[PDB]
């Protein structure tokens, strides 16, 4: 699982690989990780997919019931204290990195890594999921704040086709999604067209030379790929 | 002693649940609802004696959920009370079976909370007729097509084409029986329905309302949330009436 939040100027992307993995099997090509909470919330769930689903619903539905209430928009630091909340209680019992994030017209963008012990941090990015360790590295040598909308959704999309390149456990789709002060726009790059992938990089076309015909000389020279040769 | 307590009187009926719609009339706010063709209007008289109170703070009309809207015509505080209950019951449904609560089971689920006051001892009846309104979803073709649901304080739920409830509620229901005649009333556009809720109010009060001493909810196949109309909308509706 690799999940991102970047925060631009006016909000948040959002951006998740689509694949559930039993393991080594991959039980779901096209999961979408990323659940809606409210309107322009989104959570971006890794781990155990029984566990955040059912803090989504759950958050999802305090989140409902308090907007109803108020009679006014969430903050997204409600929506993050509420699954901070949730996944502290239970942090023994579920196996659930989340980050909430979102647009609110108090505070805009905001992102928050909810991780496994229940702690919850307010972040201009955030990362998530067994990808996420690729990602550290990219972002830090990469990514630049006070990227444009456009820039960001670009980026978080490069991001997440590097983690899902090399993490086994990440793969298939991009989903993101945009939450600011306009209407939510949601996109999924199928793989076919992923910004990245290793076997299309010209790097790693030339084979490791691991195979090698048995010869009278010490220079390497190719793969032995004919039995004639 | 029959009068007190929630038991049957020597003729069969609840005295306290008779007292209880005594409570919405009390008030001397009326409310009528409406049901077009693609719309559900919801109309309450929102009189503010006092120029010190701030109006956009005493409402009839709550949001149950956004494609429930609620009308509480009684005691304003049995009324809130009802709503978090109608609040709390339809969160709880969203949890439990994962889609927006149906008006219609919404309305019978505050029916069974208002049945159990009228046979429970020592819990007063919400002395507030609900006036739930909203859009339904027809599972023949997926057409939305707009709901009424009234809960009285005996627990009784019925779906409406149009209903009053408060001072003048017999007058206004007249009015709209007398309407219902000439026209189809389910064939109606907004603004004809709207007219005729409007006038019902004009007619049962007897004297012509400002946009400002009404306050008017809105479901439309359209746009299915629950929308506070705008004045302006309204005063366009009222001068509407005033010609014809």
């Amino acid at each position: 699982t690799t999940i991102l939040a970047v925060s631009y100027n006016g909000g948040v992307v959002l951006a998740a690989d689509s694949r559930t993995s039993s393991g080594t099997y991959v039980v779901n090509r096209a999961s979408n990780k990323l659940t809606k909470l409210t309107k322009k919330i989104y959570c971006c769930r890794s781990g155990s997919a029984a566990d955040t689903q059912a803090l989504a619903e759950r958050v999802s539905n305090y989140l409902g019931s308090y907007q109803t209430d108020i009679g006014a928009g969430v903050n997204v630091a409600t929506a993050a204290n509420l699954f901070q909340k949730m996944c502290y209680m239970n942090r023994w019992n579920i196996s659930a990195g989340i980050i909430v994030a979102g647009y609110d017209p108090i505070n805009g963008g905001s992102v928050y890594s909810i991780p496994s012990g229940g702690s919850c941090v307010k972040l201009d990015y955030a990362l998530g999921g067994s990808g996420s360790i690729f990602l550290y590295s990219f972002f830090d040598a990469n990514y630049k704040p006070g990227m444009s909308k456009s820039e960001c959704v670009a980026f978080c999309q490069r991001a997440v086709a590097h983690a899902y390149s090399r993490d086994g456990s990440s793969g298939g789709l991009i989903r993101t999604i945009t939450l600011d002060a306009d209407e939510p726009e949601d996109q999924t790059i199928p793989w076919n067209r992923s910004p990245y992938c290793m076997e299309k990089d010209p790097k790693y076309v030339t084979q490791a030379t691991q195979n090698q015909p048995f010869s009278s000389s010490a220079k390497i020279t190719g793969n032995r790929m004919s039995s004639t040769g | 002693f029959d009068k007190y307590i929630t038991v049957f009187s020597p003729e069969g009926s609840l005295y306290q649940v008779e007292y209880a719609f005594k409570a919405v009339t009390y008030p001397g706010l009326l409310t009528v609802a409406i049901r077009c063709k693609d719309a559900v209007l919801v109309v309450t008289q929102h009189l503010i004696p006092d120029r010190l109170m701030r109006p956009d703070s005493v409402t009839a009309l709550y949001e149950v959920t956004p494609n429930i809207g609620c009308c509480m015509t009684g005691r304003a505080p049995d009324g809130r009370a009802l709503v978090q209950r109608a609040r709390e019951e339809a969160s709880d449904y969203q949890y439990r079976y994962g889609v927006e609560i149906p008006i219609a089971v919404l309305a019978k689920r505050m029916g069974d909370k208002a049945q159990v006051r009228t046979q429970q001892a020592g819990l007063r009846p919400m002395g507030v007729v609900s006036t739930f309104i909203g859009m339904d979803q027809s599972d023949q073709d997926g057409s939305l097509k707009p709901q009424i649901y009234t809960v009285d304080p005996a627990g009784w739920t019925g779906g409406h084409i149009a209903c009053a409830a408060g001072k003048k509620q017999v007058e206004a229901m007249a009015f709209l029986e007398k309407r219902q005649k000439s026209t189809e009333l389910d064939a109606l556009t907004q603004k004809e329905a709207a007219m005729i809720a409007l006038a019902a109010l004009q007619s049962a009060i007897g004297t012509a309302v400002k946009a400002k001493e009404v306050e008017v909810g809105r479901c439309t196949a359209a746009n299915p949330a629950f929308q506070r109309v705008p004045n302006s909308e309204v005063e366009e509706w009222l001068t509407a009436v005033a010609e014809a």
